[PDB]
C-alpha cells in the first residue's frame, strides 16, 4: 500500500551531462533550478546504458562458443 | 548495367531490343550448329504436372528433385545435390540466353560497322 | 491570486462529501450474498465426436452423390510403380551430364 | 521571417493569434460580461431543472426543439422563389439528370449497334 | 411548449430583432441572422462555423462529447461540426500549402512513373528458350493442326 | 509474490527473464553463425557470373570483317 | 384462399366478444394459429400457379408477400399493445378490428386472379392505414400526412382503373392466366405511351418513385407503429408486386420508354442516401432508406430482367423485414426518451446492452452483410443492371459506400458515446420488445439457409 | 475568451499560458532530459528579459510576436499526457462509467444480494431528499436580481446545511470502476 | 498491476519533488506555505511547478485550474479529488 520514498541526499547534480550544462549556463550566466529531480534518470542501474553496436551484439559471446563448440563436434563426428 | 547507358543515352540503333529477338538468321557464321536437346519425354514430362513456366529445357533435373523430394519425406534437407544439379543446369541455360545476347550486339556492332564502311567507301 | 474563501469553502466541503461517498462505495465482506447453487475430456467431447459425425456424414453422404469431392490425382514419376495396374514405369533417358 | 497563418473554409484561424481579443476597450468588457450573465443564468437553469429529486425523466432543452423545427418544418414557410433559388433548383435539380440520360443513352445506342452488327463477344453470356 | 418559442420568419426591424435575440438568449449584437435569399433559414442565426473541437475540453460542459451547455442556441449546421465529422481546427501548416505539396508530389510522382514506364529495365540476357515449337500443344492448341515449327539451336 | 514497486531506482528482476533473454539471444547467434559457416552462399554469392564482353568471337559465330 | 379468409371474418368477433383485458391475448393466438396454417400456400411448382377458384391463385411471388403480412399482423399487435393501454376499450376494439380488417383486404388483394379486382382491393386497402394515420397519430400535423397519402394513391390509381377498363374493353379480359396467353404487343404510339403512363404511374406512386415520394417522410414519421409498419413493409411491395404483374401487358414499348424512370432513380437513390447522411429525425431517416430500397426495386423490375426480378423480391421481403424491425426500434427508443430526436438520446450501450445487440444486428441487416436475404437480392439486382450496362455498377458502388455511411451511423450515436446527464428514466429491457424484435430476427436468419422459397416466380 | 469564473483572460494568464505552452513543445521539439532542461533555462531567461515592463501596448504586441514566434516554431506533433483530451487513453473508461440511478432499476432478487450497500445508499437518498428544500432555499436568497452574474457556487453557510446543487458531483463514478 | 496509492503518499511524493527544487529550501517547506506570501517566489516559478507536477504524475492539469494550485495542500487536494483517493 503505502510506499517508502528514499533519501533525498543521494541525488546529487554530479555524475550527469545536466552539471556540464549548468556551467555552460554559467558561462553565459545562468542557474540550473532542476538538477536534483532529473539526477535519478543518471545514477543507479541506469548509467552507462549502451550503444546500438553493443544492442545488436547481444549475447554474440556464448553464440559463438556454442558456435565453436557445434562445429567442433560436427567436424569430428564425421570420422 | 550499363547497358542500358549504351542503349538509353548513346544511341538505340546498335543495342539490341529484348521485346523483338534475335532479329538475324540463326546460321550466321555458325557451319553445322547443333540442336540443344530434351531428355524428358513429353508425355513423361506431362504427367509429373510442370508448370508451363517451369516446362523449359532443364525440366529432367526438376522432375529429380521433385521425385527426391517425394520419397525422401520426412528429411527435407536429405538431397540438396539434386536441387544444386538443377540450380546448375539453369545457371547453364542462362550462361546460355547471355551468350546469344552477346552475339546478337556482335552482330548489330557488325551491322554498323558495315553501313558505316558503306557511308566512308561509296 | 489564489483560491477566494467561498470557493475555497465549497471545494473543501465537496471534497470531504466525495471522499465519504468514495468509502461508502465500499462493500462489506459479507457481501455479495450468493444464492446456493475426469482428465481427458477436452480432447474427447469437442474432437472425437465431430471427427465421427464428420466422417460419417462424408462417408455415406458426401461422397455418394457426384462430383462433390474431387481429389487431384497424384504426382506420377518415371520409374513409379502403380497399385491399381502394377505397370510400372520405364525410366527417363539416359543423362547428359554437365558436370 | 515567419509563414503568416491564410485561413481558409476548412482551417480556421487560431485564438490566440485574433486582434479582438487583444481589445481591451469597455465594449468587449461589457459584452464579455452579458454572455457570461446569461451563460451563467442558462446554467444556473439547467442544473436546477437536473438536480432535483422528485422530477425523474427527460430535461426539456427548448434549444433542441427549436433546432429541429428549424431544420424540419420552418424551411418551406420562409421560402421565397427568386432568381438564386430558381438557377440553383435547375442546376442541381435537373442537370444531373439529362447530363446522366445523355450518357446512358450514348453507351446503349452503342451497345445495341455493337450487338446487332454480330461483334461484342456474348459467347459465354447466357445470365442476364 | 408555445408558439412564441418558435423560429418565425426573417425579422427585419430592429424590435422584431430584439424580441428574436431574446427568444435565442443572446446579446441583441450576436444575433446575426442568415440573409433573405429565400432558403429557409428563418430568423435561425449564424454562429462562427467553428467545429465542437475547437471548444476547449477543459471546460465543464453540461454535454462533454458535444461540448455544448444546455440551451445554448446551437449552430445551424450542428451536426457536420460534431466531433466524429468535419472539423474546422487549425493546422500546423497553411492549407494552400498543403493543397500545392500533396498535389505536385503526387504529380511529380506520376510523372516519374510514367518516365519510368517508357525506359524499362532489364538485364542483358536472351529470350527463354521453350521446346516443342515453343510449347503449341501444352498452351491449347488443336494437335490436328501442324503451326509452323521454331527449333531453339546451340550457342 | 510479485514484484513490489520501487522509487527512482531499478525495478527487482529474477533470474528467469534473464536467463530466458540470454538464451534466446545466444540461441539467435548460434543460428546465425552456424548458417553462415554452413551454406555462405545466399548471402555472399551462389554462382560465378560470367563478363559479357570477354567472348571470344569464333564462339559466337560473327565473321572477321 | 377462403381457407384463409373466413378465419379472419371469424377474427372479427373474436375481437369484438372479449373481454376487456383478453383482447390481446385472444387475438395474437389465433393471429399466430393463421400464421401457423399459412405455410400450405408453399405447395408450389417451377412452371406452374397453385390456382384455386376462378376468383384467387397464388404463384411463386405474392406467396412470400402473404406469409410476410400475416405473419407481421402478430407482431402488430404486440409492437401496439402497449401504447393504446390508457385508451378506451371501444377505442381499442376498434384499432383491432382496423388491423384486422387491413390484413384481411392485404391477404385478399395479394390473391387476386383478375386485374380489376387487384385494382379496386389495391384502393380498398386505403380506409384503414388512413384512419389509423389520422385517428391514433401522435404529432399535430398527421392530417396532412394522411390527406397527402390518400391524394397521392388516388390521383395516380384512376388513370391505372381508366386504363384497366379500357383494356378490359379492348381484347376482352382481365384474369392474369388469359392474359399470358392473349398478350399482345403495344406499338411505338402515343396512345400506347399514355397507357404505359396510366398504367404505371400509380405504383409508381406507392413505391414510391423519388420525386414522388414526398409522402413518404411525413406519413412513416407521425403514424403510430402498427401504421408505420403496415406503411413501410407492406404498401410498397403491394405497388411493387402490381407494377410486376402490369409490365408483361406493356411489351416491347418499355424497352424504349422506362428510360428517364429508371433513371429518375438511378441519380435520386443516391441523393436521399445522402439526405439520410443529414437527418436529425430517426425515422426519417428510416423512411429515407426504405425509399432508396424500392428505388432499387425500381429499377430491377422495370429492366425486366430475370435476375433483376428474383433480387427484386428478395429485397423486397428482407427489406420489409429489416424496416419494420428498425422502426420498432425507433418506437422504443421513442418510448423511453419521449422524443424523436437522434443526438438527444446517447450511450444506449452502457445501459441496454440487449437492445444495442439487436440494434447492431438491424443495423448490419440494413447494409446487405451477406449471406443475409438482403445482400441476395442487391446483389442479383447489381449482377442484371451490370447485364444491362457498364456505368451504371458506379451508380450502384457508391450506394453501397452511402448506406453504410448512414447506417452504422445510425449505430454511432444512438449507442456509443458518453450518455446523456438528465436522462434518467431508461428503463431495462421489457419482455414484449425483446420477444418482438426476435421474432422480426430469427426468421430472416433462418430463411438466410434456405432462401430459394423467396426468389420470385421463376426459379 | 471562454472561461467559467472569468469573463476575460488578462494579461497575466495569457503570458503563463504561452510560457507552458512554449515549455511543452519545447520539451516534445528536445526529447532528451539534458537537451530539454538547457533550452528551458534559455527560455526562462529569455522570459525574463521582459518581465519587468511598465507600458501594456508595448507588453501587447510583444506577446502578439512571442505568439506568432511560438506559432512558428510549434511541434507539428506535440506530446499530449494519455489522460488529457487528444491523448490514446482519453475517455476511454468513461465508456465503463455507469451511472448511479441505474441501481434504482435492478429487481429485489438482485438486490437482496449486496444489503448493506443498499440500505446505506436509501439513507444517501433520503439526506438528499431532506437537503434539496433547504439548499434551493438558500441558493433562492443568494441570488441576487437578473440570476448570477458568474458561474461560481456559493459554498454552505450554516451549520449542518449541504452545498446546494451536490448530488450529480459528489456521487459522480469513479476513474476506474 | 495499477497499484492504489493513500494520500500520505500523495504528500510524501509531492513535498519530495518540491525538495529538491533549487529555488526552494528543504526548512522552512511546510505543507500550508503559501509559495509568495510565506515563500517568496514568482509567478513564473510558479506555473513551472505546475508543470514539473503535471510531469511527475503523468497528466495535464488545465490553466484555470492550474492558477489556483497555491498551496503543497491544495496540490494535494487538486490530485486528492482527481485520483480518487480513500476508497
Ligand atoms: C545496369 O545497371 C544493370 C543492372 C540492373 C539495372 C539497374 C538497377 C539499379 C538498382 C539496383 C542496384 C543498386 C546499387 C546500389
Amino acid at each position: 500500500s503505502k510506499m517508502e520514498l528514499p533519501d533525498y541526499k543521494q541525488w546529487k547534480i554530479e555524475g550527469t551531462p545536466l552539471e556540464t550544462v549548468q556551467e555552460k549556463l554559467a558561462a553565459r550566466g545562468l542557474r540550473d533550478p532542476w538538477g536534483r529531480n532529473e539526477a535519478w534518470r543518471y545514477m543507479g542501474g541506469f548509467a552507462n546504458n549502451v550503444s546500438f553496436v553493443g544492442a545488436l551484439l547481444k549475447g554474440f559471446k556464448w553464440g559463438f562458443a556454442a558456435f565453436v563448440v557445434a562445429v567442433g563436434a560436427e567436424y569430428y563426428l564425421e570420422s | 548495367g550499363a547497358h542500358l547507358a549504351r542503349r538509353y543515352l548513346g544511341d538505340a540503333s546498335v543495342e539490341p531490343e529484348p521485346l523483338r529477338m534475335p532479329t538475324f538468321p540463326p546460321d550466321y557464321g555458325f557451319p553445322e550448329r547443333k540442336e540443344r536437346e530434351m531428355v524428358a519425354t513429353q508425355q513423361e514430362m506431362n504427367d509429373a504436372q510442370l508448370v508451363l513456366q517451369q516446362r523449359d529445357y532443364c525440366a529432367h533435373y526438376l522432375i529429380r528433385f521433385l521425385k527426391c523430394k517425394r520419397d525422401s519425406f520426412p528429411n527435407f534437407l536429405a538431397c540438396k545435390h539434386e536441387q544444386h544439379d538443377w540450380d546448375y543446369c539453369e545457371h547453364l541455360d542462362y550462361v546460355k540466353r547471355m551468350k546469344e545476347f552477346e552475339r546478337e550486339r556482335r552482330l548489330l556492332q557488325r551491322k554498323k560497322r558495315r553501313e558505316q564502311r558503306e557511308a566512308d567507301m561509296a | 491570486s489564489g483560491y477566494t474563501p467561498d470557493e475555497k469553502l465549497r471545494l473543501q466541503q465537496l471534497r470531504e462529501l466525495r471522499r465519504r461517498w468514495l468509502k461508502d462505495q465500499e462493500l462489506s465482506p459479507r457481501e455479495p450474498v450468493l444464492p446456493p447453487r475426469r482428465h481427458s475430456i477436452f480432447a474427447f467431447t469437442h474432437v472425437l465426436i465431430p471427427v465421427w459425425i464428420i466422417h460419417y456424414y462424408l462417408k455415406y453422404h458426401v461422397t455418394t452423390k457426384p462430383y462433390t469431392i474431387v481429389e487431384k490425382k497424384p504426382r506420377i514419376f518415371p520409374g513409379d510403380t502403380i497399385l491399381e495396374t502394377g505397370e510400372v514405369i520405364p525410366p527417363m533417358k539416359e543423362f547428359p551430364d554437365q558436370h | 521571417s515567419f509563414p503568416k497563418y491564410e485561413p481558409s473554409r476548412l482551417a480556421s484561424l487560431p485564438t490566440t493569434l485574433d486582434p479582438a481579443e487583444y481589445d481591451i476597450s469597455s465594449e468587449t468588457r461589457k459584452a464579455q460580461a452579458e454572455r457570461l450573465a446569461i451563460r451563467s443564468r442558462l446554467k444556473r437553469e439547467y442544473q436546477l431543472q437536473y438536480n432535483d429529486p422528485s422530477r425523474r425523466g427527460v430535461v426539456e432543452d427548448p434549444a433542441l426543439i427549436r433546432w429541429t423545427c428549424a431544420r424540419s418544418a420552418n424551411v418551406y414557410p420562409n421560402f421565397r422563389p427568386n432568381t438564386k433559388t430558381s438557377l440553383l433548383g435547375a442546376l442541381f435539380g435537373i442537370g444531373p439528370l439529362i447530363f446522366w440520360y445523355y450518357v446512358f443513352k450514348t453507351d446503349r445506342d452503342r451497345k445495341e449497334k455493337l450487338i446487332q452488327e454480330g461483334k461484342l463477344d456474348r459467347t459465354f453470356n447466357i445470365s442476364y | 411548449i408555445t408558439k412564441d418559442m418558435l423560429p418565425g420568419p426573417y425579422p427585419k426591424t430592429p424590435e422584431e430583432r430584439a424580441a428574436a435575440a431574446k427568444k435565442y438568449n443572446m446579446r441583441v449584437e450576436d444575433y446575426e441572422p442568415y440573409p433573405d435569399d429565400g432558403m429557409g433559414y428563418g430568423d435561425y442565426p449564424k454562429l462562427p462555423d467553428r467545429s465542437q473541437q475547437e471548444r476547449d475540453p477543459w471546460y465543464d460542459w453540461d454535454h462533454p462529447d458535444l461540448r455544448l451547455n444546455w440551451g445554448e442556441p446551437m449552430h445551424w449546421d450542428l451536426d457536420m461540426y460534431i466531433r466524429n465529422r468535419v472539423d474546422t481546427s487549425p493546422t500546423p501548416v497553411n492549407w494552400n500549402l498543403m493543397c500545392k505539396h500533396l498535389f505536385g508530389f503526387v504529380a511529380f510522382m506520376l510523372f516519374m512513373f510514367w518516365v519510368g514506364e517508357t525506359y524499362p529495365t532489364y538485364q542483358p540476357v536472351g529470350p527463354k528458350q521453350y521446346p516443342y515449337n515453343n510449347l503449341y500443344l501444352e498452351r491449347g492448341g488443336d494437335p490436328n493442326k501442324e503451326p509452323e515449327p521454331v527449333v531453339h539451336y546451340e550457342i | 509474490a510479485h514484484i513490489e514497486p520501487r522509487y527512482r531506482q531499478f525495478p527487482q528482476l529474477t533470474r528467469s527473464q534473464v536467463i530466458q533473454a540470454e538464451f534466446f539471444s545466444a540461441t539467435m547467434w548460434f543460428w546465425i553463425l552456424w548458417r553462415f559457416w554452413h551454406d555462405s552462399d545466399a548471402v555472399l554469392g551462389h554462382f560465378p557470373y560470367p563478363d559479357p564482353s570477354q567472348w571470344t568471337d569464333e564462339e559466337l559465330g560473327i565473321p572477321p570483317d | 384462399m377462403l381457407k384463409y379468409i373466413i378465419p379472419t371474418m371469424m377474427l372479427m368477433p373474436l375481437t369484438w366478444l372479449s373481454k376487456n383485458s383478453m383482447i390481446w391475448i385472444n387475438t395474437t393466438l389465433h393471429s399466430l394459429l393463421i400464421s401457423l396454417t399459412s405455410l400450405l400456400l408453399l405447395n408450389q411448382f417451377g412452371d406452374n400457379s397453385l390456382n384455386f377458384s376462378l376468383t384467387f391463385f397464388s404463384d411463386s411471388l405474392s406467396t412470400p408477400l402473404l406469409i410476410l403480412t400475416m405473419w407481421l399482423l402478430p407482431l402488430m399487435l404486440m409492437a401496439s399493445q402497449h401504447h393504446l393501454s390508457k385508451e378506451n376499450l371501444a377505442r381499442k376494439k376498434l384499432f383491432i378490428s382496423m388491423l384486422i380488417l387491413l390484413q384481411l383486404f392485404l391477404i385478399m388483394t395479394f390473391t387476386a386472379t383478375e386485374l380489376i379486382f387487384f385494382y379496386i382491393m389495391f384502393e380498398a386497402t386505403l380506409v384503414p392505414t388512413l384512419i389509423i394515420i389520422t385517428r391514433w397519430g401522435n404529432q399535430t400535423e398527421r392530417l396532412n400526412a394522411g390527406l397527402y397519402f390518400l391524394f397521392y394513391t388516388l390521383a395516380g390509381s384512376l388513370p391505372l382503373l381508366v386504363a384497366l377498363i379500357y383494356i378490359q374493353n379492348t381484347m376482352g379480359s382481365l384474369n392474369f392466366l388469359i392474359l399470358q396467353y392473349w398478350v399482345q404487343p403495344m406499338p411505338n404510339s402515343w396512345s400506347n405511351t399514355f397507357m404505359w403512363l396510366a398504367c404505371m404511374m400509380a405504383f409508381m406512386v406507392k413505391m414510391p418513385l423519388y420525386g414522388l415520394h414526398l409522402w413518404l417522410p411525413k406519413a412513416h414519421v407521425e403514424a403510430p407503429i402498427a401504421g408505420s409498419m403496415v406503411l413501410a413493409a407492406i404498401l410498397l411491395k403491394l405497388g411493387g408486386y402490381g407494377m410486376m404483374r402490369i409490365t408483361l401487358l406493356l411489351n416491347p414499348i418499355t424497352d424504349f420508354m422506362a428510360y428517364p424512370f429508371i433513371m429518375l432513380s438511378l441519380w435520386g437513390m443516391i441523393m436521399t442516401s445522402s439526405i439520410c447522411l443529414r437527418q436529425t429525425d430517426l425515422k426519417s431517416l428510416i423512411a429515407y432508406s426504405s425509399v432508396s430500397h424500392m428505388a432499387l426495386v425500381i429499377v430491377a423490375i422495370l429492366i425486366q430482367t430475370p435476375w433483376s426480378y428474383m433480387g427484386a423480391t428478395a429485397l423486397m421481403i428482407a427489406h420489409g423485414l429489416t424496416s419494420s424491425m428498425l422502426f420498432c426500434l425507433a418506437n422504443s427508443n421513442y418510448e423511453r426518451v419521449h422524443s424523436r430526436t437522434m443526438i438527444l438520446a446517447r450511450g444506449l450501450q452502457t445501459l441496454l446492452p440487449l437492445m444495442a445487440a439487436w440494434w447492431l444486428l438491424a443495423s448490419l441487416t440494413n447494409l446487405a452483410l451477406p449471406p443475409s436475404i438482403n445482400l441476395i437480392g442487391e446483389l442479383f439486382v447489381v449482377m442484371s443492371t451490370f447485364s444491362w450496362s457498364n456505368i451504371t455498377i458506379i451508380l450502384m458502388g457508391l450506394n453501397m459506400v452511402i448506406t453504410a455511411l448512414y447506417s452504422l451511423y445510425m449505430l454511432i450515436t444512438t449507442q456509443r458515446g458518453k450518455h446523456t446527464h438528465h436522462i434518467n428514466n431508461i428503463l431495462p429491457s421489457f419482455t414484449r420488445e425483446n420477444a418482438l424484435m426476435s421474432l422480426h430476427m430469427l426468421p430472416l436468419l433462418l430463411l438466410s439457409l434456405n432462401p430459394k422459397i423467396i426468389l420470385g416466380p421463376l426459379y | 475568451a471562454f472561461l467559467p469564473s472569468a469573463a476575460y483572460l488578462t494579461h497575466q494568464q495569457k503570458v503563463l499560458q504561452l510560457y507552458k505552452r512554449a515549455l511543452r513543445h519545447l520539451e516534445s521539439r528536445c526529447v532528451h532530459r539534458d537537451k530539454y532542461r538547457y533550452f528551458a533555462c534559455l527560455l526562462r531567461a529569455r522570459f525574463d528579459e521582459h518581465k519587468n515592463e511598465k507600458d501594456m501596448v508595448k507588453a501587447t504586441q510583444l506577446l502578439r510576436e512571442a505568439e506568432k514566434e511560438f506559432w512558428h516554431g510549434q511541434h507539428p506533433q506535440p506530446y499530449i499526457f494519455p489522460e488529457s483530451p487528444g491523448g490514446t487513453s482519453y475517455e476511454r473508461y468513461e465508456c465503463y462509467k455507469v451511472p448511479e440511478w441505474c441501481l434504482d432499476d435492478w429487481h429485489p432478487s438482485e438486490k437482496a444480494m449486496y444489503p448493506d450497500y443498499f440500505a446505506k445508499r436509501e439513507q444517501w437518498k433520503k439526506l438528499r431528499r431532506e437537503s434539496w428544500e433547504r439548499e434551493v432555499k438558500q441558493l433562492q436568497e443568494e441570488t441576487p436580481v437578473g440570476g448570477p452574474r458568474t458561474e461560481a457556487l456559493p459554498p454552505a453557510r450554516k451549520q449542518g446545511d449541504l452545498p446546494p446543487l451536490w448530488w450529480h458531483i459528489v456521487t459522480r463514478p469513479r476513474e476506474r470502476p | 498491476d495499477a497499484p492504489p496509492l493513500t494520500l500520505e503518499g500523495i504528500k510524501d511524493r509531492v513535498l519530495y519533488v518540491l525538495k529538491l527544487y533549487d529555488k526552494i529550501d528543504p526548512e522552512k517547506l511546510s505543507v500550508n506555505s503559501h509559495f509568495m506570501k510565506d515563500l517568496g517566489l514568482d509567478s513564473l516559478d510558479q506555473v513551472e511547478i505546475i508543470m514539473a507536477m503535471e510531469d511527475e504524475f503523468g497528466f495535464e492539469i488545465p490553466d484555470i485550474d492550474a492558477e489556483k494550485l497555491m498551496c503543497p495542500q491544495e496540490i494535494v487536494d487538486y490530485i486528492a479529488d482527481k485520483k480518487d483517493v480513500y476508497e
